[PDB]
């Protein structure tokens, strides 16, 4: 009971670039599509296929192609990505198409931004900044604060790991990455989360804390002509231990 | 389950007269399944240039055909309809009365 | 206007000869064949030539898709049919949905299904509810209408969407569906001795022909013949009254079309 | 043309009722669907009209007016967990559907006991950014954005301590300018006359 599986989550490509996106749906459905979402307007179907065995363009079909390989496989094909094909991917299903009532089931969605050139792709800078002692005396609280800054693009999970266990109570992170220059359209990001325990949690000298932040970016096939370092998917993380 | 005959109806587009051109239809009406075999009869022997219409669908779940050719009734040629079935043992004959 | 209709019908062929096509698709205006689709093409194509100069290709080829689609639901439906009929060799199924404009303006609305060419499942738009023959249309009635949303949805495309493209359609071919071609009426004499009233040329194929003694009808003694299609876009009927040779009578043929009555004495 | 319209953000506190516009003109009518779509993640269905009149589901309700063409979705007692976005959709004459560019709604916490302060957290040995927090806000509170190009403010963020029953509002802002200080780093902002500043 899988749903609709689609890959890849992330992916960023250079102008020029062909890349397939995959679904699959267990569901037993005949009806599978293709969307993309975009700032400010709605869903804009790019291609679906009505039953296995035809396809039909959508509203959006120009630079992009599909296979319904079989009853459950709806591929996506970019041949030459264009930047303005940065967007969201979704891939739906549904039991039969032309029925009235029947609802749509959907893929959790492909980010795709495509570059001109891959020079100001960066993953983060991870800090993390230990509580204020005022805030500790003051409400019995303590808040801990992780900065991601200098990313680009906005392909990045953050977590936070309590004693090497993910947790998520008392945990908010920014929904929108902010921009460090605002007036740029290439501007690199930047993104802060929190986790506040109780003051006697923070106080426990073995307790400790790490906030991570997976980076979506190259890969081995993507070439790289830069001084710097090859900005790859990659784990980065920051630490701090409890202290009484 | 229930297989129902066709109803047979030979007849022409107007009201016949000797040497003036006309058209010799074949109503084939009311029967279930939709496969029929229908041939326009000259004398006996088939005719070739006959057309039908597309395979037509009543109410009644019961299916309709229209065959017809293009003729000129004399007095000496004697033309029927020729459908067979399923329902039917063998194929049956209806003749043009006039 | 006069009443107008819309009619969809669907018919599945489980083990069909060589030739002949698993699924066909055709609709229709009155008598008139509109659009056609089946398995054999798979393309939705007109049967009408005020239908093909009005709705651009994006229309056939959106149906064309939905009907690809619609094509293999009636074979899985069918699959599930026979095999719980338990029935060997080919057998068929049958759909049939439609619309009327009636003539003072109000509508209707119908949706039934057929297997093996007898009634199977029957909707109710009304009652929201499925009528089943017998304990196979039981079961597909419980599925159907566990899902309350498809009855409603049903209901509206039944009397507001079917309305719609039938207005629509009526529009497109008013030259033809909104014309009026008056019968001509003839008796014949033949010894079977009957009188024979006979009528041609008249569209739209709506008639009614009646034989009246001495003012009275009396129908049993009728013999009333089908509407025919003449080939040309218009009809032809007939009705036959056997005379009595031992009383004189006064025998008539009344016929009416389009709002027109007309007596013929004999 | 074919247009679907709704708008594009909504505000509401938590606990109170909210209804979600959503009108349409269309080529013919086959249903209304209603999606929720949170930051990140998946539409999801949650309900369906054709003909007219108020359905019902769970705390959530959705009404259809086909003459006027217009929908709502009602979301009752309101929580956190309901901030998402509500994408509303028609089937046209030909079962196509039509998307609206959705509504996003924002919820405001309830702030028990709001106890408004900024504190200066602890400085990184492995970063030159100094880092201060300004939480425990009422949730009337707005977080303007910096007028110091080397100063980052992020907006505010509402975390629930589940152990707790406990929820607060906060926002950060750092720098690494030589004249940073906690004091100032959101004069921008209309911040509350008793926000507790701890001495350095
Ligand atoms: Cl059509
Ligand atoms: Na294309």
């Amino acid at each position: 009971n899988a749903g609709v599986t689609q890959t890849p989550k992330f992916q960023v490509l250079k102008t020029g670039q062909s890349m397939t996106l995959q679904c699959a749906q267990d569901m037993n459905h005949n009806s599978m599509y293709w969307y993309r979402q975009d700032p400010g307007m709605g869903l804009r179907l790019i291609y679906y296929s009505a039953s296995e065995g035809t396809t039909d363009k959508g509203e959006v079909p120009n630079g992009y192609n599909v296979s319904r390989l079989n009853k459950r496989e709806f591929s996506l094909r970019l041949e030459s990505a264009a930047p303005s094909q940065t967007s969201v991917y979704f891939c739906a299903s549904s039991v039969w198409t032309g029925e009235g009532s029947g609802e749509l089931f959907f893929g959790e969605g492909s980010r795709l931004t495509v570059l001109e050139d891959l020079k100001n792709v960066f993953p983060p800078e991870v800090a993390v900044f230990e509580p204020s002692e005022a805030e500790i005396s003051h409400t019995q609280k303590a808040t801990l604060v992780c900065l991601a800054t200098g990313f680009y693009p906005d392909h990045v999970e953050l977590s936070w790991w309590v004693n090497g266990k993910e947790v998520h109570s008392g945990v908010c992170t920014d929904p929108q990455p902010l921009k460090e220059q605002p007036a740029l359209n290439d501007s690199r990001y930047a993104l802060s989360s929190r986790l506040r325990v109780s003051a006697t949690f923070w106080q426990n000298p073995r307790n400790h804390f790490r906030c991570q932040v997976q980076f979506y970016g190259l890969s081995e096939n993507d070439e790289w002509t830069q001084d710097r370092a090859k900005p790859v998917t990659q784990i980065v993380s920051a630490e701090a231990w409890g202290r009484a | 389950m229930i297989q129902r005959t066709p109803k047979i109806q030979v007849y022409s587009r107007h009201p016949a007269e000797n040497g003036k051109s006309n058209f010799l239809n074949c109503y084939v009406s009311g029967f279930h399944p939709s496969d029929i075999e229908v041939d326009l009869l000259k004398n006996g022997e088939r005719i070739e240039k006959v057309e039908h219409s597309d395979l037509s669908f009543s109410k009644d779940w019961s299916f309709y055909l229209l065959y017809y050719t293009e003729f000129t009734p004399t007095e000496k040629d004697e033309y029927a309809c020729r459908v067979n079935h399923v329902t039917l043992s063998q194929p049956k004959i209806v003749k043009w009365d006039r | 206007m006069r009443t107008h209709s819309l009619r969809y019908f669907r018919l599945g062929v489980s083990d069909p000869i060589h030739g002949v096509p698993e699924f066909i698709s055709v609709g229709y205006v009155d008598s008139h064949p509109i659009t056609t689709y089946d398995s054999v093409t798979r393309q939705k194509e007109p049967r009408a030539p005020w239908m093909a100069e009005n709705l651009a290709p994006d229309h056939w080829e959106r149906y064309t898709q939905l009907l690809r689609g619609w094509q293999q639901m009636f074979k899985v439906e069918l699959k599930r049919l026979q095999r719980h009929y338990n029935h060997s060799g080919s057998h068929t199924y049958q759909r049939m949905i439609g619309c009327e404009l009636l003539e003072d303006g109000s509508t209707t609305g119908f949706l039934q299904y057929a297997y093996d060419g007898q009634d199977f499942l029957i909707f109710n738009k009304d009652t929201l509810s499925w009528l089943a023959v017998d304990n196979v249309a039981h079961t597909i009635k419980q599925a159907w209408e566990a899902n309350q949303h498809e009855l409603l949805y049903q209901k509206n495309w039944l009397e507001e969407e079917c309305i719609a493209w039938l207005k629509r359609f009526l529009e497109y071919g008013k030259d033809t569906l909104q014309r009026t071609e008056p019968p001509l009426v003839r008796v014949n004499r033949k010894e079977t001795t009957a009188l024979f009233c006979k009528a041609h040329g008249f569209y739209p194929p709506e008639i009614y022909m009646t034989w009246m003694k001495n003012g009275e009808e009396i129908v049993q003694e009728i013999d009333y013949g089908d509407i025919l299609p003449s080939g040309d876009g218009t009809y032809q009927a007939w009705a036959s009254i056997e005379l009595d040779p031992q009383s004189s009578n006064l025998y008539s043929c009344h016929v009416e079309h389009s709002g027109v009555h007309m007596v013929l004495q004999v | 043309g074919q247009n679907i319209d709704q708008p594009t953000e909504m505000t509401a506190t938590e606990g109170a009722i909210v209804q979600i516009n959503c009108t349409y003109q269309t080529s013919g009518f086959n249903g209304l669907f209603w999606y929720q779509q949170h930051a990140g993640e998946a539409p999801t269905f949650l309900s369906y009209n054709v003909l007219d009149g108020l359905e019902e589901k769970g705390r959530f309700s959705s009404f259809l007016s086909r003459s006027k063409g217009y929908s709502y979705l009602l979301l009752k007692e309101l929580q956190m967990k309901d901030s998402a976005s509500y994408l509303c959709a028609v089937k046209d004459s030909n079962y196509q559907l039509i998307w609206g560019a959705g509504t996003k709604l924002i919820i405001k916490p309830d702030i028990q006991n709001p106890d408004p302060a900024v504190y200066q957290l602890r400085d990184s040995k492995s970063s030159d950014k100094s880092v201060c927090l300004f939480t425990d806000f009422d949730s009337q509170t707005n977080v303007s954005q910096s007028k110091d190009s080397d100063v980052y403010i992020t907006d505010k963020c509402v975390l629930d301590m589940r152990s707790m029953d406990f929820k607060s509002n906060s926002a950060v802002a750092w720098s690494n300018k030589s004249d940073f200080a906690c004091a100032n780093a959101f004069n921008n902002s209309i911040i509350p006359e008793d926000t507790f500043f701890p001495s350095p």
